[PDB]
């Protein structure tokens, strides 16, 4: 439905960047995880990246793992990430849906019936975390054919060859890590900048810089984290976060 | 783009994040140039045989096949400088990094058996060594605290990977690192025989040790490959640890190879009596040669692998490590099931059981 | 009336009850049969080398001798199979036992190196082991339960002397069966260095390792031969185990030599960090070339072993037997108390520490 | 003073074998040792063999290696031995007294000056337990230079040859160990047959096997061993048992 490519040209119309925060799928748990992921629609989220908790996270910060520890110990499966982004995208119609997932998570039932499944619940990228661009073939063809978006990370240590892949074969966006006129140079999707991202500031910068947004995980799964034990706070902080954040974009 | 495959048939690749490419490409270019590189080879030799102890002796056991048509030799890596064979592919790995201008080494060890070998190596070679036995490791200036690390480091430090597995090149780098052991074997067993074994026997934990063995035989199409994974207290009860032939193909460690895991996709852990053989996958080009059917692979329960254990400690007075017990156990089955069947036999040694003395006691 | 001189010196001889000297006879002319038959020297040759892993490395130490005009190497008897010199001379007394037509092995040990070693050689060559580490001598069949059994049994079983002390022709025979490791370190540090060595330095328990590596170079009278007693807690503290060089003469276990003993006469206890080394008196050969002044013999404390002990970990990635240690200590010491002083030393590394991976912890 | 060659001249005008009991000096203690020996003396004993504590002593059977243990536990030192012989000596002018020694307690401060000592105490003879025939030379000539006998064992192993040097090398008396002729033949020492030695039959046995007497050692030491808390009964068992086997030789 290239809800991507919508939000990018409603943002560009209003001069402003896009504020994408990560997010693991049942962390705390399914029904505090909904309520989670809702809170930060309503404080202004452009798009939303979530993770499917897997079992050895290669490319997974602290932070980070520590959510999918949450996740498991409340019974999370990849079975009940995909209800839960059903039920997502069913009070959410516009707002784009990207997945991190894991190379054996998608490979496990077959690559093409992952994306399949994607599509069917409305899911709009798909990154896989330990899939290089030299072995991507068969997940962003399996993905286009299902209309998913593969998404693509662009390394600080990456060369000119590696520029031109990640312009040619990704889609919806660019995950830049912390070039950007390369990138626009080569067509690439519009980039967002990910990983340290958790101040205002940062996310000026970002849209100044010359991408199209950002993505804050850490800082928006610490907010969790420290909020376990009161449920209505935790809302409440990420409320705060958010809504900073994205009027920042602005 | 690489210089090698990174493939063996439909198994291998280079399944790691991004970032990590980079260091992958560098590896594989200067190993291709090392192995090119007449010093690099006069120096590995020079350590493996200086200081490790190569070559290591193929030890014809006349007692434990005694009334049978069964000839048995056991290649002595427990023979080795460390007690096991890793310490051969930790020497060449260790001159990779120093030839890359590194000057730290990363690893991790489950037992401690690999850490114990990267610590010893770095002391050895200057490196600073630092891992994710544990007082060995200390006593050698090995750091006891992964790729996490090595990912934003890996131009100053190098990823000691333990087995022939993970993304590529080190699957064909821990091979030609330990090929030693089968060149060393086939011409030990041409001296002694006069011609090559009816099959080779080794564990296959992560594959190294067992590679090693089969590589130099893989042309020699008469010669037989057996690989031994851990049965632990028996496949059906799923307590075990042979994905090849029991577990189910998978991403995982930045390579596709069989892998024991959930029917949703989330790794599982394998058991055996013995620590060393719990890697929950297997090295690709086993994988291959098993597709192929040029290698056929088998389990051996704790139980037998015990078994043994005892058996070569009474009728040979030697202790071999509880892993490579797994291999001896195996081909004592196929001398045992057909007594009057004339075959020659060698099973790697890969390692001595001195570690394995309280194991075993308390299992008795 | 003996075939072979009982005596080095002064020390020596055959002090044992009457009733033992046809054993000690017997012993003595089924030795020199063997030493003169080829198919006994094939047959042992066989064994050091397909099974016990001769010829042993020479490793040279750079790390360790950095900025000094020291060059050091190790004679590796630490990579002969059970971690050992140990194997070298049972396994030449189990083929002479069998040369005798004898069936069954008595022994003792204390720590348990040499019970291990006796029982090893008696798995392999199909011998009935009886000794006085316990699992791993049951694990090889060896029966834990010593002169007044082989009194009257020696007619089918042979009593194994752990070391180069004790009644003709036993410090004799343990020489001979261990003076491989001194010739095999001539012949290969001629090929390294081009020339003798200035030194070797070997520690003195019984005196076995020392006098194995000493032997070929007794004649090499530009060769110095040194060995090292262990100090304990220091000399004069009288906690120690230095019986050739601060003990008194006397007759005790079958010979004359220098043992440690109270005033009156009666046999002390020697104490040692090191267990290997708490044999309360020395063999008769090394009392000789100390008397003569061919070799020189000195004695280094538990601290300056566990220094020693500590940095081969870090420097060279080796974890040397505590007993081997103090030779190590020694050479640190003619290197450290002289760095411009221009000399080639070879220690005799006797054993591997695995074994006092515990000891060495608590002491930290 | 010859106390050997008149006790054999008087028991073989009386028909009769000589009995020579064997005891560890100081065992149990030097007051209650003293005592067992004059009671052995008393009971018909016609010569005495005691040895001497040391601390390794390897042709010493079970029996007396504990008699050993409870020697040193008293606190008896090879002085308090010499002073415990010179007071038997005292007592018993006759009686011939021989020592079972071990090596380095002789080597010790002197060969010469050992045999001296024993000389100078009342000693008729001694047996170096580890000192073959073959390492004799310097012990039994140090001992005729001081007129003590120097006592050889003759193994039942023995040969030929060795029966001549202990014939040869031996006074007082020859050691059997458990041939006569061959020993008469050579006119070795009067021999007396030891080991094994417990019954009355077999000190008769020996008499008529040609013997001039038996020794017995674990038999006596055992009767000590099992009466320790009974110091009475242990001298009354002692004196049954060696009137028994003297009344045996006769
Ligand atoms: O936590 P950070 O620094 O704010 O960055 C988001 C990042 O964690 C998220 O996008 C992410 C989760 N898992 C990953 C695996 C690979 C690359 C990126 C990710
Ligand atoms: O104990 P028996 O069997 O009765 O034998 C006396 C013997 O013990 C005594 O003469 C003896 C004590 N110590 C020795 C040493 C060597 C020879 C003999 C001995
Ligand atoms: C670690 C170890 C193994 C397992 O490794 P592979 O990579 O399967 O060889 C096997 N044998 C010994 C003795 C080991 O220490
Ligand atoms: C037993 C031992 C020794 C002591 O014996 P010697 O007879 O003095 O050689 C020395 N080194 C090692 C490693 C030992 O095990
Ligand atoms: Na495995
Ligand atoms: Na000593």
């Amino acid at each position: 439905m290239e809800r991507y490519e919508n939000l990018f040209a409603q943002l560009n119309d209003r001069r402003e960047g896009a504020f994408v925060p990560f997010v693991t799928l049942g962390d705390p748990g399914i029904e505090q995880s909904l309520k989670i992921i809702d809170t930060l629609i309503d404080a202004g989220a452009d798009a939303l990246e979530l993770g499917v908790p897997f079992s050895d996270p290669l490319a997974d910060g602290p932070t980070i793992q520590n959510a999918n520890l949450r996740a498991f110990a409340a019974g999370v499966t990849p079975a009940q990430c995909f209800e839960m982004l059903a039920l997502i995208r069913e009070k959410h119609p516009t707002i784009p849906i990207g997945l991190l997932m894991y190379a054996n998570l998608v490979f496990n039932n077959g690559i093409d019936a992952f994306y399949a499944r994607c599509e069917q619940v409305g899911v709009d990228s798909v990154l896989v975390a330990d899939v290089p661009v030299e072995e991507s073939a068969p997940f962003r063809q399996a993905a286009l054919r299902h209309n998913i978006a593969p998404i693509f990370i662009c390394p600080p240590n990456a060369d000119d060859d590696l520029l031109r892949q990640v312009a040619s074969y990704g889609r919806g966006y660019t995950y830049l890590l912390s070039l950007i006129e390369k990138l626009k140079e080569y067509h690439a999707a519009p980039a967002l900048q990910g990983f340290g991202i958790s101040s205002p500031e940062q996310v000026s910068a970002a849209v100044r810089a010359g991408a199209a947004g950002a993505i804050s995980g850490s800082a928006i799964v610490k907010i969790i984290e420290k909020n376990l034990a009161s449920p209505k706070q935790m809302l409440a902080e990420l409320r705060s976060f958010v809504s900073a954040m994205k009027a920042a974009s602005r | 783009t690489t210089l090698l495959n990174p493939y063996f048939g439909e198994f291998g690749g280079m399944y790691v994040p991004q970032i990590l490419m980079p260091a992958l490409n560098q590896l594989e270019e200067a190993f291709v140039s090392a192995q090119k590189d007449p010093e690099f080879q006069a120096q590995f030799a020079d350590l493996l045989k200086n200081y490790a102890g190569r070559p290591t002796a193929l030890t014809k056991c006349q007692n434990i096949t005694a009334g049978t048509r069964t000839t048995l030799y056991l290649k002595r890596e427990d023979l080795l400088h460390g007690g096991a064979h890793k310490t051969n592919q930790v020497l060449g790995q260790a001159l990779l990094a120093k030839r890359m201008g590194k000057s730290e080494i990363i690893a991790e060890t489950g037992a401690g058996q690999h850490g114990v070998a990267s610590a010893l190596a770095s002391a050895l070679l200057g490196l600073k060594c630092r891992i994710y036995n544990v007082f060995r490791m200390r006593l050698m200036g090995a750091e006891v605290i992964a790729l996490r690390d090595w990912s934003g480091s890996y131009e100053t430090a190098h990823y000691m990977l333990g087995t022939a597995a993970g993304p590529h090149p080190y699957p064909t780098i821990v091979r030609e690192f330990q090929r030693m052991i089968g060149e060393e074997t086939k011409a030990q067993i041409l001296d002694k025989e006069g011609r090559l074994p009816d099959a080779v026997i080794a564990c296959v934990g992560g594959g190294s040790n067992a590679i090693g063995m089969f590589a130099d035989f893989i042309n020699d199409t008469s010669v037989g490959l057996i690989g031994v994974e851990p049965g632990g207290h028996g496949i059906e009860t799923g307590e075990h640890g042979a994905p090849l032939k029991h577990g189910r193909v998978g991403i995982y460690f930045g390579m596709k190879a069989p892998m024991m895991q959930t029917a949703d996709g989330q790794i599982e852990e394998s058991y055996s009596i013995s620590a060393g053989l719990d890697f929950p996958s297997v090295g690709p080009q086993h994988a291959y040669l098993n597709s192929i059917g040029r290698a056929d692979y088998v389990s051996i329960t704790d139980d037998e692998a015990l078994e043994a254990f005892k058996t070569l400690c009474r009728h040979e007075g030697i202790i071999p490590a509880l892993e490579s017990s797994h291999a001896l156990a195996h081909a004592l089955k196929m001398m045992r099931e057909q007594p009057e069947k004339e075959q020659l036999l060698v099973v790697n040694l890969s390692g001595r059981g001195d570690k394995d003395i309280f194991t075993v006691h308390d299992i008795l």
